[PDB]
RNA sequence: GCUUACGACCAUAUCACGUUGAAUGCACGCCAUCCCGUCCGAUCUGGCAAGUUAAGCAACGUUGAGUCCAGUUAGUACUUGGAUCGGAGACGGCCUGGGAAUCCUGGAUGUUGUAAGCU
RNA sequence: AGAGGAACCUAUUCUCAAACUUUCAAUGGAUAUGAAGUUGCAGUUUCUUUAGUGAACUGU
RNA sequence: UCAGAGAGGACGGAAACCUCUCGUAGAGCAAAAGGGCAAAAGCUUGCUUGAUCUUGACUUUCAGUACGAGUACAGACCGCG
């Protein structure tokens, strides 16, 4: 059976990217959080202090609380039948901002203005729901200096 | 045709007064070998030439055959800037006879050699102390070396600007009315 | 000799960041310097930037951002023209100075210099600007850069002219000038006449009196501009003086049309073009040599 | 003596080289893999012929070596020692493994069972793959018979199907010959030993006046 | 007689029959493990606002 | 694009294909079925239709089936108002059922062929 | 078109050699009484302005090395799912969908923020 | 394994790595996709800020 | 600023000690292996006892028990700057 310690085969999981190692840009510390964000965690072996653990890597989680440089994340993990709802205090390296619900909250924020916009005008209400992309409609292709080019099979060539 | 414009401009850089050739320091050593009272007098006679004291280099292995053990003193060495580094670098050519060879330089533009006797320097012999020889090392450069040795954004000096050894010998030629010995032969 | 820079060096190289290349930024003390914690969320912390230049002097505050930081004040001794002082713009004296006009300057700016008036008689002594009414001193922690921090150094003159405008610096008196490493005491009349000059004005003194062409050597400029050792300090007060009542910034000038100095870079083509008359000139002189 | 090779015969493990890991490994049987006139200029030998495997086996280092000899031998008796360059495309690197069992009576006493069987190193093998090189010979046009002959003989070694076949490549190089002329016409192509250098055109100018392309 | 025999055959199976059941939706209401003195703060902020 | 996929996933286990005006008008009068409050009931009057459908206008099994075949504003509600068709085994046999229609089988997408299939299967 | 202070991204910014550099500035620079630190005023520190763009720095140059981007490699290698598919087997192709990376070829050689100033 | 300047330097070359890697799939994993939401107005705080400056909370 | 290389210097040699250039870490960091680190996490040096007092929360193993180990805070008294 394997050992049980923290770092068992992170190998590359905690290793830096090349030519990426060293000194840590200071955008990462000056990023915002806010209890309530979503974060994607994504360990930063150059500090080993609040670093999360291996099956916390790569994962989204809900911050609900803000420390000094260290926010709490509550992270869904499986376990068996049940997902629970770990929490987990990281240190600001290892995390950073996650843009799925940015897009989101930017899409609500599209439509309340085209409602808003519509009904102020006077316009019909307008379609604010995402569709999956239908077929392609009819259309007619022109070969005016575009002649259908014949092709054929081609015979086995012997590539020594 | 342009050539010549390049040439004299080249040369009239070449004489900028900021390009002057002079000596940086001037580095006296002394590896005794072994610690005590001998490292104690050599200390004496550096202070003697010099006039400031000098610091001891320890070893920084151990070596048997040398009877040199890690971290014990054995050397000392002083750094000497200013006229009183010509002082001692004349004195020292004195001894020598100006007299060099042309594998005394560097490929960096310095150039030491060493003196058997330290009474030779000029220096009243003193029984309680006796007779040690020692290595002059003189180091050559212009101004504006500072750029690569602040702490403040270090550069590299420019390859123009970078003394050589034939710039260094004929520094030494003219200033010190200096001789350049047949190569030692091999 | 084997080539150590050879295409797998260059090729295994990383570039440090571009100011710690150029030597110019301290990113182990910047991170400690700049970030703010977290439960302040995007509060800006004020930092306090001073840098002594071989002929002048430059104060600043800032705070940072994701983008880059954000300057709010500026006080160069270059300006000190404008409140009497026109030589000697980087010794003690000028540095206080500078720092006292940064002060009051941003305190003018943000409407806080009726509240807080700083320390408004040198005397010497260490001053905090102690809370007065409902808003508390603005705040500003000191950025002395690549700077040495020894006992006496200018980058702490600066912050001591902050402090007397009235600006909330944290600071214990260990590094001022007249401070006694030995047996910790701090001498506020030697700090004050270091302040005003007093050690510049010693200096012509004992030079006049050794050689009048030392003395000329190392005073020209001050001689030049009626200086002498029985009124520097009476000018620098003067230049307090004047810093406290007047400290906005200078007025801006017109845009003055601006031309290309240096080369422009050559185009693909005109590249092309080079390679081709290169090529033919090497050709040429092989054939003729 | 050696196990059978059909013991050995099928990739079935993972790579095994020899290394701080696996020590006290035999020496591998084969040693020489060029043979010939291994120093004739590039121009020397225009016409190449391979050896490709259509097995994925094991081949073992006697069988490399004693298909070398094979070849060698033959090469060397019908064109002289000088007319023909051979290499062997593929080394032994793989270390297979031995569990070795008592074979007396009574050996039972004695024996562990399977308990504890990983085995100790036997010998070095070369794992090929379907269409690899196994061996090459680089020769005159005038010789493509005798190199398909003694390639044919040395077939016979090594387990399982090999097909021989002749290269459109010039020698050694990886240029078919018709480009190789064109370019070595050219001057693009700079002789370097056995094979040559593409001279690409990016570089300094006072580099390409010693060779203008 | 060995009787190690470790293994996950029906593991998944058994966790899907009664499906996997997704944290609940009240989890990020509750202010357990937030800073000490945010808490106190929040405290003195409640007890004090006017209701009319 | 947010049902192909779905048919890529399950292709070795249904046949389908693009339906024809006969296909869907014999699947709807032969094999029509409702799902009202869970129970399956033949439609063999146009009120069935019109009590569930009624307030998206879809009043008769022709407005089902126009419905159906042009993709409507209520395709969703039009077709899951339809019992899952329970089709009898095709008169004939079928090929191989265990290899793609291109591999002369019958899983997969038949394209209009399933005009063909479904006339033996209704 | 630039200079400086503080930066953000952290080589399209690095590295080598060379040309040019208006004005501000930066820099080198002179001195060592004082503060301060050294075997050494070399570094660090302090007081200055005779001199210099020589070097640093900036722009530019190079069929430049590196880095970055793209093309090709190639619908190739690999791969999800299917077959009472071929083959003694190793393996191989077909159906259904995803789909690379070297070599090689071409191009680019920092972008930008706040504050102050020159032009 | 040769080549260009016995070793050495330079540019190459044949064959490789479960405990080598610049690069890097397919399958795979995770999160989000509104009423428990979005905009304001109008109050609380002993937290935070130089500061209604923020953070959070409250309101029939 | 390391490992190392190159070039120089009385006795000094392949190796003692001094000097200059280059040097992406090829060194070192108590120990196994793997990560990490360059105005540092390495080396030299000053001062020190946060290796202290108190409770909760959480991670790891996990049954989401306990020990051990660790993380982020809160309250006190301190150290360095």
């Amino acid at each position: 059976t394997n050992s049980k310690g923290l770092r068992r085969g992170t190998r590359y999981m905690f290793a830096r990217d090349f030519r990426k190692h060293g000194v840590e840009h200071l955008s990462t510390y000056y990023t915002q959080y806010k209890r309530g964000d979503l974060v994607d965690i994504k360990t930063n072996g150059a500090f080993q202090k609040g670093m999360p653990f291996k099956a916390y890597h790569g994962r989204t989680g809900r911050i609900f609380n803000v420390t000094r440089g260290a926010v709490g994340i509550i992270v869904n993990k499986r376990v068996r039948g049940n997902i629970l709802p770990k929490r987990i205090n990281i240190r600001i390296e290892h995390i950073k901002p996650s843009k799925c619900r940015t897009d989101f909250l930017n899409r609500v924020k599209s439509n309340d203005e085209k409602r808003k916009a519509a009904k102020s005008a006077g316009q019909p209400v307008p379609a604010l729901k995402r569709l999956p992309v239908a077929p392609r409609g009819a259309h007619t292709v022109t070969t005016q200096n575009n002649e259908p080019e014949l092709l054929a099979p081609l015979r086995f060539e012997i590539v020594a | 045709g342009d050539i010549e414009k390049q040439t004299e401009i080249r040369e009239k850089k070449a004489r900028n007064v900021m390009r002057e050739l002079k000596i940086q320091k001037l580095c006296l050593n002394i590896c005794v070998g072994e610690s005590g009272d001998r490292l104690t007098r050599a200390a004496k006679v550096l202070e003697q030439l010099t006039g400031q004291t000098p610091v001891f280099s320890k070893a920084r292995y151990t070596v048997r055959t040398f009877g040199i053990r890690r971290n014990e003193k054995i050397a000392v060495h002083c750094t000497v800037r200013g006229p009183k580094a010509e002082e001692i670098l004349e004195k020292g050519l004195k001894v020598k006879e100006y007299e060099l060879y042309k594998e005394n330089f560097s490929d960096t533009g310095n150039f030491g050699f060493g003196v058997q006797e330290h009474i030779d320097l000029g220096i009243k012999y003193d029984p309680s102390i006796g007779i040690y020889g020692m290595d002059f090392y003189v180091v050559l450069d212009r101004a504006g070396r500072r750029i690569a040795k602040r702490r403040r954004a270090p550069g590299r000096v420019g390859p123009s600007h970078r003394v050589e050894r034939e710039e260094s010998i004929k520094w030494f030629q003219q200033k010190y009315d200096g001789i350049i010995l047949p190569p030692k032969p091999k | 000799v084997k080539v150590i820079k050879n295409k797998a060096y260059f090729k295994r190289y990383q570039v440090k960041l571009r100011r710690r290349r150029e030597g110019k930024t301290d990113y182990y003390a910047r991170k400690r310097l700049t970030v703010q914690d977290k439960n302040k969320y995007n509060t800006p912390k004020y930092r306090l930037i001073v840098r002594i230049t071989n002929k002048d002097v430059v104060a600043q505050l800032a705070y940072s951002k994701i983008e880059g930081d954000v300057v709010v004040a500026s006080a160069y001794s270059h300006e000190l023209p404008r409140y009497g002082l026109k030589v000697g713009l980087t010794n003690y004296a000028a540095a206080y100075a500078t720092g006292l006009l940064l002060a009051r300057r941003h305190l003018k700016t943000i409407g806080l210099d009726s509240t807080y008036k700083g320390h408004e008689e040198l005397t010497g002594e260490d001053y905090n600007v102690e809370e007065e009414g409902d808003r508390a001193p603005f705040k500003a922690v000191l950025d002395i850069g690549l700077a040495r921090t020894t006992t006496g150094s200018k980058i702490f003159a600066v912050m001591k002219g902050v402090a007397d405008g009235g600006i909330n610096v944290p600071h214990s008196e260990s590094r001022f000038f007249g401070f006694d490493q030995e047996s910790k005491e701090y001498n506020a009349e030697a700090h004050r006449d270091r302040i005003l000059g007093k050690h510049v004005a010693d200096y012509m003194t004992y030079l006049k009196e050794e050689d009048e062409d030392r003395y000329k050597r190392q005073f020209s400029k001050f001689l030049a501009a009626g200086l002498n050792a029985d009124n520097l300090v009476a000018t620098y007060q003067k230049v307090h003086s004047a810093i406290r009542a007047d400290a906005s910034p200078a007025a801006k000038k017109a845009a003055k049309p601006s031309k290309r100095h240096t080369a422009k870079r050559l185009t693909y083509d005109e590249r092309k073009q080079r390679v081709a008359d290169k090529k033919a000139l090497l050709l040429q002189l092989k054939e003729q040599q | 003596g050696r196990r059978p090779a059909r013991c050995y015969r099928y990739i079935k493990n993972k790579p095994y080289p020899k290394s701080r890991f696996c020590r006290g490994v035999p020496d591998a049987k084969i040693r020489i893999f060029d043979l010939g006139n291994k120093r004739a200029n590039v121009d020397t030998f225009p016409a190449c012929v391979h050896m490709m495997s259509n097995e994925r086996e094991h081949l073992s280092s006697e069988a490399l070596e004693a298909a070398r000899i094979c070849a060698n031998k033959y090469m060397v008796k019908n064109c002289g020692k000088d007319g023909f360059h051979l290499r062997v495309r593929k080394h032994p690197f793989h270390v297979t493994r031995i569990n070795k069992m008592l074979s007396c009576a009574g050996a039972d006493r004695l024996q562990t069972g399977m308990r504890g069987a990983y085995g100790k190193p036997q010998g070095l093998v070369a794992r090929v793959d379907i269409g690899d090189i196994l061996f090459s010979m680089r020769i005159k046009e005038g010789n493509v018979k005798h190199a398909i002959e003694a390639f044919r003989r040395a077939k016979f070694k090594f387990p399982g199907r090999q097909i021989i076949v002749s290269s459109r490549k010039w020698g050694f190089t990886k240029w078919d010959r018709e480009d190789y002329e064109r370019m070595r016409a050219e001057g693009r192509l700079r002789s370097d030993g056995v094979g040559v250098q593409l001279q690409r055109e990016h570089g300094p100018l006072t580099k390409w006046i010693e060779n203008p392309i | 007689a060995k009787s190690k025999n470790h293994t996950n055959h029906n593991q998944n199976k058994k966790a899907h029959r009664n499906g996997i059941t997704k944290p609940k939706k009240h989890i990020f209401l509750s202010m357990k493990g937030v800073d000490a003195k945010f808490i106190k703060n929040l405290r003195f902020s409640r007890k004090n606002n006017k209701r009319q | 694009k947010a049902t192909l996929p779905l048919l890529r996933i399950i292709e070795p286990y249904v046949a389908w294909g693009y339906p024809n005006n006969k296909t869907i008008h014999d699947l709807l009068y032969k094999r029509g079925y409702a799902k009202v409050d869970g129970n399956r009931v033949p439609i063999t009057d146009n009120t069935i239709v019109e009590q569930s459908l009624g307030k998206f206008n879809i009043i008769c099994l022709e407005d089902l089936a126009h419905e159906i075949a042009t993709v409507g504003p209520h395709f969703k509600e039009a077709t899951n108002f339809l019992w899952p068709f329970k089709l009898n085994n095709p008169t004939g046999g079928w090929t191989k059922k265990t290899n793609h229609f291109v591999e002369g089988g019958d899983f997969g997408n038949r394209e209009d062929q399933i005009n063909n299939l479904l006339r033996k299967m209704v």
